[PDB]
């Protein structure tokens, strides 16, 4: 039976009134027949007598007052398990790829409490990603979080595609991709790239596209989280990719403004720092398994200080900042080595070898920054014999950080390269010791591993 | 003549950089008036947009 | 038949029988003591209540007064008989002469002409002002706007344009004074009358003394008169003395009409209030309206919503600035911010266009150097940047001109400079053929010959 009735519709916000015996709880899901179609509503507030204010998870058009509404007496709950690998799903766990029903055994509610501080476990096993600059300058451990900061067009999304491809191919680990506010063009390119690279069978995808109401864009992060949690309980180590935190916070701001809450610091909702914690606190490694996360975060207008990026910093363990200047000189992955950072970069965890290589590289690049502006004025011949050496080695090091990705082959035709951490440390530590002072600079550009620089120098 | 011209160059650079440092200091105090005016304007606009949206 | 039921400031609420309620924009009438007050209804609330704005002083109104429903909008005299006379917002005569012997009356609320009727005219219109018709030339039938803060010269400029166009022009002309000083309306009325051009100019005044209703509706009256002259087949000049007061008078009334505030306290309907006016002031196939509008900029802030939404409605925008007037350089036009639709090679010719673009280029390059000049002084400049600075300052001086209406302020007599005579002078200054004169040789002169002369006398 259907005990409720709609009493208002204002845009995406729908009020439904039930008999006072059977008011839905908060976050319950209701259901209504929007013409020849089905629409689910999520309860946000129990206000007044029998009346409940909700957000529509779909287009609100065509809703009349007085329609019959039925309350599913449970939150929105989605399919989980192995059945979801290789599928695309919307916030409600329905397939949007036309391959038919999901086939799931089990469904989990997307609202659940985070682990208690004693269920956690801290283990410092570094992830190996296969990207030179990331492994070297910004190591991150299982269970930790990484933030790809930067403006627009720098490479956050293709860097995440590359990380997914490596993890899936070279380490056989599962992955989940939550497209919070995803551009359908990029979502389709991502689908065809994952299926062409032959990794789709180890990723499960969730898309809340931009053309969907705010409620869809908001709750998608929790659906991706719930799938990643199901994989964790099986004892696996999964990796959760969130395609933009900035659009999670924007969907939260819109949902807040619709419900009429009194706004806050720069138009952001009041609950901003609580939504961010509700999300980021379920991503942890427990004694049974581990969820690692890497998260793209758009910085609007380069200021790193307005609430949206400012609040997320509190939760990250490493930060990789991408720069459009570096990208325009053509050295992708476009990671800035000097501003990217990690909490795990200290000797007690990465060993003295890796630590000294990282700090030596940063010091050489920092010195080349100084020498650039003398080279500009006095010309280069006014440099010492040693300083011309720092210059040549800094330029080689700066070439060597670039790498050809497997997913970028569509842009440049060049085949991709996967570089282990041993090769990274060995190559950089060799360059900084004058072992390769006889090769030309361009021998190191987009070359992958160090042993392929000596091969490329023969051909130049 | 060359050595005297060099000493004269050093003296002129000293006094010119004195002038430029005073010119920069006297411009900080204009930019700060602009900054204060903008700070106040933003506080006012934001707080009015909150209170006037309620009810 | 109606009763007053509230009086808040300038807005009055009136209660009518259920079936007798007035339509929007109808006019009601009250007897405020020994006075007759006109109300224009703005909104129909539920239950026979109707909300109005008082076209007069609101004081003295009790609750419960009886108001009479006149069944028509505000209508104003129009046509040839309204010519050479001063009128109220309500179309009443305000000079001490007799009644207006009009044959016809029009409602001040009208729809803008259809897209099918509009007309387009590249016919350039010369004004003897160097900066305006070098940088931002305008055409017969086009719209011009003078943007500026308080006290920078956007009324003196409008009176000089009146002098240079509206005496040397045959058709009729209309002047609407929206929310400005009555002193200046009187001075203008007598300047006209003491030179016998008054009997081809029609005046409407809603000056700043008057309560918000008058300043709110007085622009539509001037437009209605101009539209009558347009439809007769003539071509008309319409000068509006400050169009910013037409929206400020809306901001004053808006909150009392029960509308939520918007960006900087402005009414939520700002862009529509402004468009539904600016859209009926246009030329058409049957006749043309040429206009000049003074547009006040609050707090000198050109990004304020009210100036910002106006730039889109004008063809030539002349942006005056305080940081130039306080150099004594009049007219204080900013050439890096003035602009015209007509400044195309295909409309003004390659040489005029190219001179204007070169002048903008020099003055912009001079703006870029001001910070280094301010920090490090002028001696660190390249040997050719000092030349750019010298020519830029010479160009800034030469943009100045003595107006005929500004004799009262400076003694010096006015000058009229033709276009042929100004592009020549600027081409000269740019090509370097006057590098030997001092800057002051250029300040406040007519053509370039008068500068070459003033240099002899220092
Ligand atoms: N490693 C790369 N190789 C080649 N092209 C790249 C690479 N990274 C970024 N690009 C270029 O940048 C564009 C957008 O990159 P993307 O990562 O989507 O930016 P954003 O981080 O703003 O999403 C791509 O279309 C591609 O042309
Ligand atoms: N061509 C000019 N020569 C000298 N003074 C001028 C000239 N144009 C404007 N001014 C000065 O500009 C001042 C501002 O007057 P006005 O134009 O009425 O400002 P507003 O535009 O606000 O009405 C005048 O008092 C007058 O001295
Ligand atoms: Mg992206
Ligand atoms: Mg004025």
């Amino acid at each position: 039976m259907a005990t409720g009735k709609i009493v208002q519709v204002i845009g995406a916000v729908v009020d439904v009134e039930f008999p006072q015996d059977a008011v839905p709880r908060v976050y319950d899901a209701l259901e209504v027949q929007n013409g020849n179609e089905r629409l689910v509503l999520e309860v946000q507030q129990q206000l007044g007598g029998g009346i409940v204010r909700t957000i529509a998870m779909g287009s609100s058009d065509g809703l009349r007052r007085g329609l019959d509404v039925k309350d599913l007496e449970h939150p929105i709950e989605v399919p989980v398990g192995k059945a979801t690998l290789g599928r695309i799903m919307n916030v409600l766990g329905e397939p949007v790829d036309m391959k038919g029903e999901i086939g799931e055994e089990e469904r989990w509610a997307i609202h659940r409490a985070a682990p208690s501080y004693e269920e956690l476990s801290n283990s410092q096993e570094l992830l190996e990603t296969g990207i030179k600059v990331i492994d070297l300058m910004a190591p991150f451990a299982k269970g930790g979080k990484v933030g790809l900061f930067g403006g627009a067009g720098v490479g956050k999304t293709v860097n995440m595609m590359e990380l997914i491809r490596n993890i899936a191919i070279e380490h056989s680990g599962y992955s989940v991709f939550a497209g919070v506010g995803e551009r359908t063009r990029e979502g389709n390119d991502f689908y065809h790239e994952m299926t062409d690279s032959n990794v789709i069978d180890k990723v499960s995808l969730v898309y809340g596209q931009m053309n969907e109401p705010p409620g869809n864009r908001l709750r998608v992060a929790l659906t991706g989280l719930t799938m990643a949690e199901k994989f964790r309980d099986e004892g696996r180590d999964v990796l959760l990719f969130v395609d933009n935190i900035y659009r999670y916070t924007l969907a939260g701001t819109e949902v807040s403004a619709l419900l009429g809450r009194m706004p806050s610091a720069v138009g952001y909702q009041p609950t901003l720092a609580e939504e961010m914690g509700v999300l980021q606190e379920r991503i942890t490694s427990t004694k049974t398994g581990s969820i690692t996360s890497v998260q793209a975060v758009y910085v609007p207008a380069d200021d790193l200080t307005d609430p949206s990026p400012a609040t997320t910093f509190a939760h990250l363990d490493a930060t990789v900042v991408l720069s459009r200047q570096i990208a325009s000189l053509g050295i992708y992955p476009a990671v800035d080595p000097l501003d990217s950072t990690s909490r795990q970069l200290d000797p007690l965890v990465v060993g003295q070898e890796h630590y000294d290589t990282a700090r030596g590289v940063q010091s050489i690049l920092q010195r080349y920054q100084e020498l650039k502006d003398i080279i500009a004025i006095l010309g280069m011949d006014e440099l010492s014999e040693e300083d011309k050496l720092v210059v040549a080695r800094a330029r080689k090091i700066q070439r060597f950080l670039s790498q050809p990705f497997f997913v970028a082959e569509v842009f440049t035709g060049s085949p991709g390269k996967y570089v282990s951490l041993k090769d990274t440390i060995r190559g950089f530590k060799g360059i900084m010791e004058g072992e390769y002072d006889h090769l030309p600079e361009q021998a190191f550009y987009m070359v992958g591993s160090i042993e392929e620089a000596v091969e490329k120098a023969k051909k130049l | 003549g060359v050595v005297e011209n060099l000493a004269s160059e050093q003296a002129a650079r000293m006094v010119a950089m004195k002038a430029a440092t005073d010119n920069g200091g006297s411009l900080i105090k204009e930019l700060q008036l602009v900054y204060n005016k903008a700070r106040q304007a933003s506080i006012t606009q934001e707080l009015t947009e909150i209170v006037s949206g309620a009810a």
